[PDB]
RNA sequence: GCUCCACACAAAGAUGGAUACGAAUAAGGCGUCCUUGUGGCGUCGCUGAACCAUAGCAGGCUAGCAACGGUGCACUUGGCGGAAAGGCCUUGGGUGCUUGCUGGCGAAUUGCAAUGUCAGCGUGGGGAUAAAUCAUUUGUAUACGACUUAGA
RNA sequence: AGAACUGGCGAUGCGGGAUGAACCGAACGUAGAGUUAAGGUGCCGGAAUACACGCUCACAAAAGGUGUUAGUUCAUCUGAACUA
C-alpha cells in the first residue's frame, strides 16, 4: 500500500510541571484526533514509541526508539500523560511521538 | 445553583405549662436544606424577638412546581441593604417557574445592584394571572401579538483551531 | 424594472411553531418545535414525536431550521403532536438535503472495516468510468 | 495538521491570533502568516495610535542604539506582540521563533497554496457588532511604514490573476460535477449510496 | 433595554425609484441619481410593496436606533434631494470694498473667485465639487445661487464659502458686510 | 551644535552618493535627472543683475564664486529597478559591449599585476 | 573555480495529498432564466468527519477480458509567473504501470511484541585560472590605523 | 508614650503571593501511586479561547456627566425630583 501507518501520531509537549518545578518523570502527550478525555480513555495503555536517528550506526540500523506506555488522562482537552522507560530527553518538546495500537482490548 | 424552595414551620419551643405555640411558617428559597433552616432562624430572629436556641424547627418541605410547562409572569418584592438600610424593591420576571425567576433575580442583583446572598430577603413573589397588570416595559415587550425575531447575528462556536470556511453568520 | 431592488435576506426567525434541531443535551440532534417564547434567550420547546421532553431551553443549545408550521399560543403535548403529523414535518425534514447530510455522516460512522473496503473498490471502478467517459470531448 | 499551515490575517485580531500562532509554534507546527496589512485590533484608531506612540517615547537615556526600538511594517508589529508571548531567552523560544514566518500580502509561492483561518481570532465572530475597531495597515502607515500603496498595487495584481484561475477551475468542475450525474443511479452508485456515501 | 424590534417609516413617491444593495442605497429620479454607502449604519431594510420601505433594528438599543432615525433622514434627503432639489442663496455683502466673486473653470475646476473683500490684494479661492449648480444671480445685485441634489454637498460648499470669509484679528461687527447664505429651500415649488 | 548630523564619525566614502531624485513625469522627454562634477578652484566674479525692489537692483555687484571642472561623460549600461514592498530591486546590469580603459580599471585594485581577463 | 594523486560522507524532528477567487458577515456562493440587472427562478451552508488518493513480497512473477482510459519516466512543443519569480499549465511520440474485470505460481523457520526498515560528498598536497594582499609610490587621508592614485 | 492580654518572627524549610521579616495554606526520613488545601485554567505556564445571566470602553469621597442601566415616590398624557 502507500500508507503503512499502524500508529496514531502525536506530539510530545512538556514534562509534567508545577509553575516552577518540573518533574521529568512523565512526559505529557498530545494526540492527533483526540479532542476530549472520553476519547482518551480508548488510548490509555497503548505503547508509545519515540523514534529518532543516530548518525553512529548501533545495531546495524541508525533508527532508535524509546518505548513506554500511556497512563492517564490530562486536562479537559485530552492531553495524556505517558511515562517512558528512559524519560524523554527534553530536547524534544513538540516532536512527533508515535502511539501504537497494542495492547488491544475492545 | 439550582434553587429549591422549602416550606418551613417552627413550633418554637413551648414554655412551661404553655402548650403548642403559634407554629410560624415561611417559604424560604435556598439551594439546599441547611441553608433554609439557617435562614428561617435568620429572619425569624428579626421578624419578632426570639432566638435560635430558644426556639425549635419542625416542618420542612420541597414545594415542587405547580405546572412547570406553563410560561408564567411574576413580580417580586425584595428587601436588600446597601450601603445603608434597604430600599424595598419590585420587579416582574417572565419565566417557566417560581424557582427560575428567583434565580434570575439573584443573578441580576449580583449583576448591577451589588448586594450579596446574605443581604437579599425575598418578601413575596406572585404570578400575574391576567395580563396588562404588567407595567415594566421590557417584560410586556414580549407580551405582544405574533412575536418574531431572528437570531441576532448567529455566533457559531467552532471546536477546532482551524477552519477553511471563512465562516458566516446565517 | 420599476419594481424595487430592496431584498432579500430571508433568515430563520424565532416564532411559535418552528422546528428546532437540538444540538446538545439528551436530545442532541433531534427535532422539537417552539411552543412559545419567553424572552430574547429562553424559550419553551417540545415535541412528543421525536421524544424530546418539553422544557425550557436557552437558545445557545439549539439551532433553528428552515422548517416551520402553524400552531397556537402555548400549545400542549398532544396538540403539538397532532399539528406535527398534521404538518408532516418529519417527511419534509428528512426529504431535505440537510437531513440527508446528518444521516450521511451518521452512517459513514458505522462502516465496518470490510464495508469500508467495499467502498474503496467501488469508488475505484466508478471513478474509472467517469474518467473514461469524460475527457472524450 | 498540514506540515506547513498558511494562515490568513484578514479579519483577525492581534492578541488572539498572536497567542494561538504562538502556542502552535511551541508545539512545533510551522506557520507562515500572510496579508498582515489586513489585521485588526480592538479599540478605535485613536486609542491604538496613542498606545503605540506611548511606546514610541520609551528609549534609553545614555544611548538609543541598544535601547527600545520601534517597528512599523505590520508584520513587525504582529511579530512583536507575538514574540512577547514566547520565551525567546531560552533555546526553546529561539528555536520556535524560527518556525514563524510573517509576510505582508501573499508573496510566492504562497499564493498558490490554500490559505486557512483561525475561527477563534476572527473579528466578525468575536467583537460585538457596532463597536469600533482598527485596521492594522492604516495604523502602521501612520507610524511611518511607507509601503502601503505598493501592497494594494500587488494584490490588485494577484486578485486579478486569482480570479482568472478560480474561474477556469470552477468552469472545469462544471464538467465533472455534471458528469457524475450520468454515473449516478447505476448499480455501483446505488451501493456507494447504501454504503454510506 | 434592548428593544426586541424597531422600525421607522419611509415612503418612496412614484417620482423616484429606490434601489438598495446589501445596505448601500441609490435613488433614481428626474433630476439626478444619488448614491450613498450605509455600511456603517448596522440595520436592515424591508419593503412592503413598491411604494414604501421600513427600517428595522432587530434586538435594538439606544445608540443604534439613534443611527436608524438618521438614515431615515438620509433616504429622505435623497428622495426630496433629487426631485424637489435644493436651492441655497448666498449673499456677499459689501459697501466700501467691492467684492469680486467669479466662479471660473481651470483644468475643470469651476472653483470660486473672491477678492477685495475688506481690501485684499490676493485671490481667496474656494474649491467646488460635482453636482453643484452655480449661478451669479441676475435680477438681484449682490447675491449668488448655488443649488443641487445633496443637502450635504450644497450646504457643504456653502458653509465652506462662509468660512473662507472669516474676519479675525480685528473688530467683529466693524463690517457686517460679509458673506451669508440668504435662502434655504427647494427648487420646486410647488413640490 | 545640531543633532541633525549623528553620529559623529567619518564619511566612509571618498565619492559621496545621491540620496534623492526628482520625482518623474510621464509626459516629458527622456531627461538626465542629475550629473556630477569636479570642483577645481575658487575665484571671485563681478557682475550686475536684475532684481527689482532689492537694494542691489541694476547696481554693480561683487561676490566670490566656485568653479567646477566638468568633463562630458560617457555612458555604458542601463539597469531597471523593479519596485517591491521592501524597497527597489535591480534586475540586471547591462553595458556597451565595448568599455573604455578606465572603467575596466574600476574592476581591479591592482591593475598592472592583473590579467585583464575581466 | 578547474585538473592529478593519497583517503573520508554518499553513487528542534517526515511515512498518503500544504487540497489556491474575492468580498460582506444586518449577508454570500453555485446553477440557471432572460434584457443584463443592485434583476427572476432554484438551491447551498447550520463543518475539513470534507475532497481527492488508497488492494498486489514495503508491494513479486505470470494469463487473458474489456477501454484508448488514468498513471510514470525520459525525450518535447507552447505559453504564462520577477512580490522571494525557480512554479504551473500545456502539445507531441515512445517507455512502464494498471485494481475497471477474471486468471494461475510465490511468501512460512523473523518460531506469540520489543522501528525492524525503505531521509555526487569534504578532506591535503601537487598542476593551472583569475585574483587579492603585504610591500612601494602618491596625496584629496591620516596618531596608529584606515582611505584615495601610479607602478605590464 | 508606655498601659495589659494574646498570638506570629527569633532556632524555620515546602506550595501560592509577578518580587518581600511579617499575607494565604502547610509540619521536613527516602521513595512509588492516588487525592487536595492556597492559588489559578488567553500565551509566557501545568489546567475549561468552558457554560450562564447580566453590567462597561480603564487616600483623594463631596462632587459634576443634554453618560449609562435598574429602581423610588409624586401627577397628567408621559412628565418631575431623586435612589441605586
Amino acid at each position: 500500500a502507500e500508507s503503512h501507518r499502524l500508529y496514531v501520531k502525536g506530539k510530545h509537549l512538556s514534562y509534567q510541571r508545577s509553575k516552577r518545578v518540573n518533574n521529568p518523570n512523565v512526559s505529557l502527550i498530545k494526540i492527533e484526533g483526540v479532542a476530549t478525555p472520553q476519547d482518551a480513555q480508548f488510548y490509555l495503555g497503548k505503547r508509545i514509541a519515540y523514534v529518532y536517528r543516530a548518525s553512529k550506526e548501533v545495531r546495524g540500523s541508525k533508527i532508535r526508539v524509546m518505548w513506554g506506555k500511556v497512563t492517564r488522562t490530562h486536562g479537559n482537552s485530552g492531553v495524556v500523560r505517558a511515562t517512558f522507560r528512559n524519560n524523554l530527553p527534553a530536547k524534544t518538546f513538540g516532536a512527533s511521538v508515535r502511539i501504537f495500537l497494542y495492547p488491544s482490548n475492545i | 445553583a439550582h434553587f429549591k424552595e422549602y416550606q418551613v414551620i417552627g413550633r418554637r419551643l413551648p414554655t412551661e405549662s404553655v402548650p403548642e405555640p403559634k407554629l410560624f411558617r415561611m417559604r424560604i428559597f435556598a439551594s439546599n436544606e441547611v441553608i433554609a433552616k439557617s435562614r428561617y432562624w435568620y429572619f425569624l430572629q428579626k421578624l419578632h424577638k426570639v432566638k435560635k436556641a430558644s426556639g425549635e424547627i419542625v416542618s420542612i418541605n420541597q414545594i415542587n412546581e405547580a405546572h412547570p410547562t406553563k410560561v408564567k409572569n411574576f413580580g417580586v418584592w425584595v428587601r436588600y441593604d446597601s450601603r445603608s438600610g434597604t430600599h424595598n424593591m419590585y420587579k416582574e420576571i417572565r419565566d417557566v417557574s417560581r424557582v427560575a425567576a428567583v434565580e434570575t433575580l439573584y443573578q441580576d442583583m449580583a449583576a448591577r445592584h451589588r448586594a450579596r446572598f446574605r443581604s437579599i430577603h425575598i418578601l413575596k413573589v406572585a404570578e400575574i394571572e391576567k395580563t396588562a397588570d404588567v407595567k415594566r416595559q421590557y417584560v410586556k415587550q414580549f407580551l405582544t401579538k405574533d412575536l418574531k425575531f431572528p437570531l441576532p447575528h448567529r455566533v457559531q462556536k467552532s471546536t477546532k483551531t482551524f477552519s477553511y470556511k471563512r465562516p458566516s453568520t446565517f | 424594472s420599476t419594481d424595487s431592488i430592496v431584498k432579500a435576506s430571508n433568515w430563520r426567525l424565532v416564532e411559535v411553531g418552528r422546528v428546532v434541531l437540538i444540538k446538545k443535551g439528551q436530545s442532541a440532534g433531534k427535532l422539537a418545535a417552539i411552543v412559545e417564547i419567553i424572552d430574547q434567550k429562553k424559550v419553551l420547546i417540545d415535541g412528543p414525536k421525536a421524544g424530546v421532553p418539553r422544557q425550557a431551553i436557552n437558545l445557545g443549545q439549539v439551532v433553528l431550521t428552515p422548517l416551520t408550521f402553524a400552531l397556537p399560543r402555548g400549545a400542549r403535548t398532544a396538540t403539538v403532536s397532532k399539528k406535527w403529523a398534521a404538518a408532516a414535518v418529519c417527511e419534509k425534514w428528512a426529504a431535505s438535503s440537510w437531513a440527508k447530510k446528518i444521516a450521511q455522516r451518521e452512517r459513514r460512522a458505522a462502516l465496518t472495516d470490510f464495508e469500508r473496503f467495499q467502498v474503496m473498490v467501488l469508488r475505484k471502478q466508478k471513478r474509472y468510468t467517469v474518467k473514461k467517459a469524460l475527457a472524450k470531448a | 495538521v498540514e506540515p506547513v499551515v498558511v494562515i490568513d490575517g484578514k479579519g483577525h485580531l492581534v492578541g488572539r491570533l498572536a497567542s494561538v500562532v504562538a502556542k502552535q509554534l511551541l508545539n512545533g507546527q510551522k506557520i507562515v502568516v500572510v496579508r498582515a496589512e489586513e489585521l485588526n485590533i480592538s479599540g478605535e484608531f485613536f486609542r491604538n495610535k496613542l498606545k503605540y506612540h506611548d511606546f514610541l517615547r520609551k528609549a534609553t537615556a545614555f544611548n538609543k542604539t541598544r535601547g527600545p526600538f520601534h517597528f512599523r511594517a505590520p508584520s513587525r508589529i504582529f511579530y512583536k506582540a507575538l514574540r512577547g508571548m514566547v520565551s525567546h531567552k531560552t533555546a526553546r523560544g529561539k528555536a520556535a521563533l524560527e518556525r514563524l514566518k510573517v509576510f505582508e500580502g501573499i508573496p510566492p509561492p504562497y499564493d498558490k497554496k490554500k490559505r486557512v483561518v483561525v475561527p477563534q481570532a476572527l473579528r466578525v465572530l468575536r467583537l460585538k457588532p457596532g463597536r469600533k475597531y482598527t485596521t492594522l495597515g492604516k495604523l502602521s502607515t501612520s507610524v511611518g511604514w511607507k509601503y502601503e500603496d505598493v501592497v494594494a498595487k500587488l494584490e490588485a495584481k494577484r486578485k486579478v490573476s486569482s480570479a482568472e484561475y478560480y474561474a477556469k477551475k470552477r468552469a472545469f468542475t462544471k464538467k465533472v460535477a455534471s458528469a457524475n450525474a450520468t454515473a449516478a443511479e447505476s448499480d455501483v452508485a446505488k451501493q456507494l449510496a447504501a454504503l454510506g456515501y | 433595554m434592548k428593544y426586541i424590534q424597531t422600525e421607522q417609516q419611509i415612503e418612496v413617491p412614484e417620482g423616484v425609484t429606490v434601489s438598495i444593495k446589501s445596505r448601500i442605497v441609490k435613488v433614481v429620479g428626474p433630476r439626478g441619481t444619488l448614491t450613498k454607502n450605509l455600511k456603517h449604519i448596522d440595520v436592515t431594510f424591508t419593503k412592503v410593496n413598491n411604494q414604501l420601505i421600513k427600517v428595522a433594528v432587530h434586538n435594538g438599543g439606544r445608540k443604534h436606533v439613534a443611527a436608524l432615525r438618521t438614515v431615515k433622514s438620509l433616504v429622505d434627503n435623497m428622495i426630496t434631494g433629487v426631485t424637489k432639489g435644493y436651492k441655497y442663496k448666498m449673499r456677499y455683502v459689501y459697501a466700501h470694498f467691492p467684492i469680486n466673486v467669479n466662479i471660473v473653470e481651470k483644468d475643470g475646476a469651476k472653483f470660486i473667485e473672491v477678492r477685495n473683500f475688506l481690501g485684499d490684494k490676493k485671490i481667496r479661492n474656494v474649491p467646488v465639487r460635482d453636482g453643484v449648480t452655480i449661478e451669479f444671480s441676475t435680477n438681484v445685485k449682490d447675491e449668488i445661487v448655488l443649488s443641487g441634489n445633496s443637502v450635504e454637498d450644497v450646504s457643504q460648499n456653502a458653509a465652506d464659502l462662509q468660512q473662507i470669509c472669516r474676519v479675525r484679528n480685528k473688530d467683529i461687527r466693524k463690517f457686517l458686510d460679509g458673506i451669508y447664505v440668504s435662502h434655504k429651500g427647494f427648487i420646486t415649488e410647488d413640490l | 551644535g545640531h543633532l541633525g548630523f549623528l553620529p559623529r564619525k567619518r564619511a566612509a566614502s571618498i565619492r559621496a552618493r545621491v540620496k534623492a531624485f526628482p520625482k518623474d513625469d510621464r509626459s516629458k522627454p527622456v531627461a538626465l535627472t542629475s550629473f556630477l562634477g569636479y570642483k577645481a578652484g575658487m575665484t571671485t566674479i563681478v557682475r550686475d543683475l536684475d532684481r527689482p525692489g532689492s537694494k542691489f537692483h541694476k547696481r554693480e555687484v561683487v561676490e566670490a564664486v566656485t568653479v567646477v571642472d566638468t568633463p562630458p561623460v560617457v555612458v555604458v549600461g542601463v539597469v531597471g529597478y523593479v519596485e517591491t514592498p521592501r524597497g527597489l530591486r535591480s534586475l540586471t546590469t547591462v553595458w556597451a559591449e565595448h568599455l573604455s580603459d578606465e572603467v575596466k580599471r574600476r574592476f581591479y585594485k591592482n591593475w598592472y599585476k592583473s590579467k585583464k581577463k575581466a
